[PDB]
């Protein structure tokens, strides 16, 4: 078996849904920020927010709304988790204290049913009836809103409508009414339902169905003044009610993909939109009144207010404030103006909060010679591509170097004092022929630039036809200073060439230090992509110099140095190059039983591979036959996303289930089968997605308990690290564990022990050889009576003695030791 | 695709028995005390008749590729018996086997298991099933005896008479090289034709066809009359050599 | 000649990889070193001594090379490795090489089934099944890890090595207990031990939901567990339903919680009509009742599905990277 203990240091950042309300008390206005498992709470001020309380949930926050249901002084919280763990939260502070209450709770999994294509949905009655649930094609669940449901037991209501879009609640309805767009062959339509809680059942809508624009992406729910609903699409936004239609179809939103609303106004006369660009838009609705008295909506109109980050969630505050929650970059506050500036915006950043973005890459390198480690990150997408550079100070220094375009891949090159990093860039067809870049960025500001020139794919004789208005991706290769982090050198890449794996290291006899890229030809038709290239560059006296070029039959997913020979991965194929004395690249050796071989990493002469679906391979490198061998693999299926050597016998992987193993030689040599087989020893759901395992510790470098040091970067920002144990540390920390679960108490009354077990669609399996650090470091955050109750009866073994009765005031003393490693 | 397992009379003077020295009478004797062996061994451990004729089949195929002076014939037949089981859902340990074996064999015919009777019988599993060429599934006239037996409609007592008499007639054959030189479908019907001669029965009568004399024809086509009487030949030499008659 | 097996050597094949570890030995990935046919090789190791060739691997080679179908996977050849008793080397069974198996693709989750898709691999499947049932032969293990298929969309059963003759007229004792308990009848969790050929079919049922759902239909770790969630799904095995249960071991014995009743139509209501009916008869308790392989190809859903649309699914792609 193998002991390994993981904590998180820095927790996740980016903004995954934001809500408005009444909280904390009927009278404040507060801000609900929800980032992956973690729930910030705030309240409205005339300058920003206040921070009031932050509480952590085992469980990854999938739906989160507010409510009042008649009776009540204040708002109520509905969470559900991706795990379907339900609960209705309360906020009850006296004097100094804060605790959030748990008032219902339950899970709503069902034994059988599809996860719907467009994931969680939930929705709740204007009048606070009942709770709306989209969980699987087919079924709508309804939690019905009644004192006596603590439980939150529901039923589920035959849906005809398969494939569901996006479903809201509608207002001005004599029966609660579910409003949604779903798709069938025909196209997408828009229809309605009468929710009947006595019956159980659905009965026919208010008004009937309408065709609808093939990409209509959202329904926003129109209050009483106007009621109806208004559907947003690609490139037209329209509002349905009954008899009533209207359509506007406005050319400046085809341009980018809107993705968010929310409403200004609570009579609904202006709500917001953002698209992917970052622009800001306001949605007018123009008021038309009868003489009978009645409103009626005259017309929609849509206008430019300014760009903002790529907002995943939008929440209008108070005055012009705007809280922009973004997932792609750095989230924001910004002030709307009723008069432009002299650009013609209307939009003015006010404060600005740190999101490290999607981590795709990231290397630990000490620039300052300080015995630390410093954390280069490439981090966030398209405009809000950046560099993070994260130091150890109690918190964390994080210095940002804007991209605007998107970061892939990191490698430090020390001999140069320099970085570097591949990005890709979007462009459009353009009426010339060619392709315009929607805004300048760090490859096309680069201080010198090249383009490759590389004959080897010009055999053409491929059609590949480009329509106006298409984007594509341009890949680029940068050399940036370590110090200034200018960029000093852009080499783009050929047309249709994806840079996937970069690496800098000397080869074979060759004293220079080189830059080598492996690419894909990635083009619409393929499948699979069928050329590649493997580019040697090297980086003199400012200028990158392309030194030698190997064309490959496939993409160059990953590359790492092998003892001074070149190990690349293209396709199923796995490759050791030689570098000659002529300066080219020479095969050695291949080995081809893999379904993909996306990660590669080495220790010695062994390689861990990561496929696609077969989960990690141990390669070895046989010298005297100067060939491959298979060592072990493991067999149970994983889909992949990031591996790690941990040591010469334990292996760690990712899964794209947000969960975490580590495989071990079964160091059992009875049977050949048995070496050959990696037996899963480790077992633990992070919860976060794992694109990055780098060695090193951010710590300025008490012999820990903990040895070894991996870190980890993850889609939502969240960074942590990954250690080993011995037999008798892991076994103390996990009795602790169990002790602090029946103490500590979680908010939705979620089992601990289930928040952490492996979980796939498929399966579930409880967690083994792994310590939830955060767990063990909350023993200094709880009251001491609770510290108390937590040490009674414990024994330490296997060191000073057999049988050591431990101390509330000991533990303090070890979780403040391991609180040192991060 | 699938092997040949049918060869002619004549062949039979070039087995490598028969080239390394012995003679055709003592190669037929080796072949009747292996195939009784056999049958002896698998009845005492209450085997099914399938899966007799397998290993029988089996050990006489078996000596088409070898000779009978450098491979013990007991050993040989305990093997095929005991690959036969496994082969036929029908399995026995191999230690059962040689415990039958041994209460059945005299101390000398028991010394061609040599010191370690087990031992001697596992390693042949590999030698046979390469020498048999993996294929396992075999037929046997037995089925067909029954099959044609069951399309034939008359005085149930004279069918019944016919059955059991042409059944002991396939039991006998498996002591011949006629498993090597014929297929079953037609030793089956050989031996309803031989029963048939002997109990004066007109068996076309029984048949859908009762005026078609050649009554065979409609279960097995293309099979002369030349080859049922020699079939019938070989079957009746054997009860004139031994002191056995005719069941009747 | 083509028939003389287990005399061409292993030494005509360059062995690639090891594909998935076998009951009777590891499955190796190959490339032939004459045609250049990529094969699966299956260690067969008689050197235990114990009771010599596994009996799973003989069933293996008895069965397979009587039945010839294009959904049943083909054995090509058996070769050696390099004093016949000192000779210890192992035997190994050559067979076509599939591109991946449904439980591979369905456990990475990176495969998506349409109905068209979900049509044309069920009728394959049950094309395969009603040849082996109409040669009278079960396999007695039906499971994702056995389906394989390739990426053209073509599917094979394998993994016989669990398979028997049926006998309709002269039952006979056989095993218990031979499914995975996932994909096992009502009828082997309550002892039936004289199984018909409709233990297969309840298997593929199984799949049938798990194809709609991405999520097998009723996992479990004990015999009663199982029964517990089959009972809520299918409905409490009772005389009714189910009239000679009373005669089967374990029916007093192993009782669910509540006589539930059958919600199979309420519970995949998602599931297209046509196939709803085929798994209410597929996942029928009394297996009397219980549909044929040749009527579940003679149903709404499969009958007019034509196999020269082979409708491949949507196998792993860089777009998946
Ligand atoms: C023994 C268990 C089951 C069969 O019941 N496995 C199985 N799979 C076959 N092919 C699909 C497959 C499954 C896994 N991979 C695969 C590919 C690349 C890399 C990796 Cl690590 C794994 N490929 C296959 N072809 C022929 N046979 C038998 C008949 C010899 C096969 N047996």
């Amino acid at each position: 078996m193998s002991y390994n203990y993981v904590v998180t240091a820095q927790k996740p950042t980016a903004v995954n849904g934001c809500v408005t309300g009444h909280f904390t008390s009927a009278e404040d206005l507060n801000l609900l920020i929800a980032k992956n498992t973690r729930l910030e709470i705030y309240v409205v001020t005339a300058e920003g927010l206040r921070p009031v309380k932050e509480v952590g949930m085992y469980g990854k926050i999938a739906v989160m709304e507010l409510f009042r249901p008649k009776g009540e002084s204040k708002d109520l919280l509905f969470i559900l988790t991706a795990k379907y763990n339900a609960c209705i939260l309360e906020y009850k502070q006296s004097g100094e204290s804060i605790d959030i209450i748990t008032r219902a709770h339950g899970n709503v999994q069902d034994r059988i049913g599809r996860p719907s294509e467009t994931g969680i949905i939930g929705i709740i009655d204007p009048e606070c009836r009942m709770i709306g649930l989209r969980l699987y094609d087919g079924l709508f669940k309804v939690i019905p809103l009644d004192r006596d449901n603590k439980e939150l037991k529901a039923f589920n209501i035959r849906l005809e409508e398969l494939h569901v879009i996006d479903v809201k609640f509608l207002y001005g309805c004599q029966a609660p009414t579910i409003c949604f767009v779903y798709q069938d062959p025909q196209g997408r339509h828009v229809k309605t339902y009468e929710v009947s809680l006595r019956e159980k059942e659905f009965n026919k809508g208010p008004w009937k169905q309408e065709n609808v624009e093939a990409e209509a992406s959202m329904v926003i729910a129109v209050p009483e003044p106007f009621g109806g609903a208004i559907i947003i699409g690609q490139e037209s936004i329209t509002y349905h009610n009954g008899d009533k239609y209207l359509a506007i179809a406005p050319p400046i939103i085809k341009q980018s993909t809107i993705v968010c609303h929310n409403r200004v106004d609570p009579n609904g006369s202006r709500y917001l939109l953002g698209d992917m660009e970052g622009r800001l838009f306001m949605l007018l609705l123009e008021k038309e009144e009868q003489m009978d008295g009645t409103v009626t909506l005259k017309d929609l109109r849509v206008e430019l207010l300014g760009e903002t980050s790529i907002a995943e969630c939008l929440t209008y505050l108070d005055n012009g404030v705007v809280f922009v929650g973004s997932r792609l970059g750095d989230s924001q506050l910004v002030k709307l103006n009723v008069d432009s500036n002299e650009q013609g915006s209307y939009v003015v950043a006010m404060e600005t909060f740190t999101n490290l973005g999607p981590i795709v890459d990231m290397c630990v390198v000490d620039l300052e010679r300080q015995g630390q480690g410093q954390l280069v990150t490439c981090s966030g997408a398209f405009k809000e591509g950046s560099l993070r550079i994260i130091r150890n100070g109690q918190k964390l220094h994080i210095r940002t170097v804007p991209l605007y375009e998107s970061p892939r891949k990191i490698c430090y090159q020390e001999v140069s004092q320099c970085f570097g990093v591949l990005s890709s860039r979007i462009e459009v067809q353009d009426t010339s022929g060619g392709t315009t870049a929607l805004r300048p960025s760090a490859s096309t500001q680069a201080l010198s630039s090249s383009v490759s020139s590389s004959k080897l794919f010009s055999s053409s004789t491929a059609p590949h036809e480009t329509s106006f208005g298409e984007e594509v991706e341009v890949h680029n290769l940068l050399i940036i200073d370590q110090h200034t982090f200018e960029v000093l050198h852009a080499h783009q890449f050929l047309q249709n060439e994806y840079a996937l794996s970069l690496v800098s290291c000397k080869l074979g006899k060759d004293p220079n230090t080189y830059f080598i890229v492996g690419t894909a030809m990635v083009y619409p038709e393929e499948a699979e992509p069928k050329q590649g290239r493997i580019v040697v560059f090297q980086y003199s006296d400012g200028k990158l110099q392309t030194v030698a070029e190997k064309e490959v039959k496939g993409a160059v997913y990953s590359m790492v140095e092998f003892n001074g020979k070149l190990l690349a991965s293209i396709n199923s194929t796995v490759r050791l190059y030689e570098w000659t004395t002529e300066k080219e690249l020479r095969t050695e050796c291949n080995h081809y039983n893999n379904i993909m071989a996306l990660y590669l990493k080495t220790k010695g002469d062994f390689i861990l591979v990561g496929d696609l679906m077969r989960s990690v391979l141990l390669l070895a490198y046989k010298p005297m036959e100067g060939n491959f061998e298979e060592i072990a693999r493991d067999f149970n299926p994983n889909w992949m996303s990031a591996v790690e050597i941990l040591d010469d016998d334990n292996f760690l992987g990712a899964e794209n289930a947000f969960n975490l193993f580590v495989c071990q030689k079964d160091s059992a040599a009875t049977t050949d089968e048995e070496r050959q087989h990696l037996q899963e020893v480790g077992l633990f759901h992070l919860g976060e997605f794992v694109n990055v395992f780098c060695h090193g510790s951010l710590v300025m470098q008490t012999s820990t308990p903990t040895q070894g040091s991996v870190l980890f970067g993850t889609v939502n920002g969240m960074i942590g690290l990954v250690t080993s144990l011995s037999e008798s540390w892991y076994n103390l920390l996990l009795d602790m564990q169990n002790r602090l679960n029946k103490v500590i108490k979680s908010v939705g009354k979620i089992e601990h022990s289930f928040w952490r077990s492996f979980h796939t669609e498929r399966k579930t399996e409880p967690a083994t050889g792994f310590i939830d650090g955060d767990l063990i470091e909350s023993f200094l955050d709880i009251s001491r009576p609770k510290m108390q109750e937590v040490v009674a009866n414990l024994q330490y073994d296997d060191g000073s003695g057999m049988k050591r009765e431990a101390t509330a005031d000991d533990l303090i003393k070890v979780v403040e030791e391991l609180t040192r490693i991060h | 695709t699938k092997p040949c397992w049918y060869w002619d009379k004549k062949d039979l003077a070039h087995t490598p028995s028969q080239l390394e020295g012995l003679d055709p009478a003592t190669e037929a004797r080796y072949r009747r005390e292996g195939a009784r062996f056999i049958f002896d061994v698998g009845t005492r451990l209450g085997l099914h008749y399938d899966t007799l004729a397998t290993g029988i089949i089996y050990f006489h195929r078996f000596y088409m590729f070898h000779s009978f002076k450098q491979f013990p014939r007991y050993v040989t037949g305990a093997c095929c018996l005991f690959l036969a089981g496994k082969v036929e859902e029908t399995p026995k340990k191999c230690k059962d086997i040689i415990k039958t074996a041994r209460s059945l064999l005299n101390d000398v015919q028991f010394g061609q298991f040599g010191d370690d009777p087990k031992e001697e019988v596992m390693v042949l599993e590999r030698i046979l099933l390469q020498t048999i060429k993996f294929d396992l599934q075999v037929e046997h006239p037995y089925q067909f005896l029954l099959k044609y037996a069951k399309q034939l409609k008359g005085d149930k007592n004279k069918i019944q008479k016919l059955v059991q008499m042409a059944w002991t007639f396939v039991n006998d054959s498996l002591c011949t090289t006629l498993s090597l030189q014929w297929e079953p479908e037609i030793i089956a019907v050989a031996v309803m034709y031989l029963a048939g001669r002997l109990c004066k029965f007109e068996i076309q009568e029984w048949t859908s066809k009762p005026m078609y004399r050649r009554w065979w024809e409609q279960f097995v086509q293309d099979v002369p009359v030349d080859v049922l009487e020699d079939i019938c030949h070989q079957i009746l030499d054997l009860y004139s050599q031994g002191k056995q008659q005719m069941p009747h | 000649t083509e028939s003389d097996w287990g005399k061409r050597c292993v030494d005509k094949f360059d062995i690639i990889g090891i594909i998935g570890e076998g009951t009777y030995g590891q499955v190796y990935k190959a490339k032939d070193k004459d045609t250049g046919e990529l094969v699966a090789l299956k260690k067969v190791r008689l050197d235990n001594e114990k009771e010599g060739f596994p009996i799973t691997a003989i069933r293996e080679i008895k069965i397979l090379r009587q039945l010839i179908h294009r959904s049943v996977v083909n054995m090509k050849e058996i070769v050696t490795d390099k004093d016949f008793k000192k000779d210890k080397g192992a035997f190994y069974l050559v067979f076509e090489y599939m591109d991946h198996d449904l439980m591979g693709l369905l456990e990475s989750g990176l495969v998506h089934f349409s109905e068209d898709h979900i049509k044309s691999f069920m009728k394959q499947l049950m094309e395969g099944l009603e040849y082996c049932h109409k040669k009278n032969f079960l396999h007695r293990d039906i499971k994702c890890s056995n389906i394989l298929l390739n990426n053209s969309g073509q599917i094979k059963l394998a993994d016989f090595g669990l398979a028997r003759l049926y006998n309709s007229e002269e039952s006979r004792p056989y095993t218990n207990k031979v499914i995975t308990l996932w994909y096992r009848p009502p009828e082997l969790l309550l002892g039936e031990e004289r199984y018909t050929p409709a233990i297969d079919v309840w298997s593929c049922g199984c799949i049938l939901g798990e194809l709609f759902t991405k999520k097998p239909i009723f996992q479990a770790n004990l015999e009663l567990a199982q029964l517990e969630l089959i009972s809520r799904l299918c409905g409490s095995p009772c005389p009714a339903v189910w009239p000679d249960v009373i005669r089967l071991p374990y029916f007093n014995t192993m009782k669910p919680k509540k006589q539930y009743r059958r919600r199979l139509r309420e519970e995949f209501s998602f599931i297209p009509s046509a196939a709803l009916d085929l798994l209410d008869h597929m996942l029928t308790l009394d297996p009397s009742k219980r549909c044929t392989a040749e009527q579940t190809l003679q149903s709404d859903f499969l009958k007019d599905v034509e196999l020269s649309k082979m409708a491949p699914p949507d196998l792993p792609h860089w777009q998946d990277c």
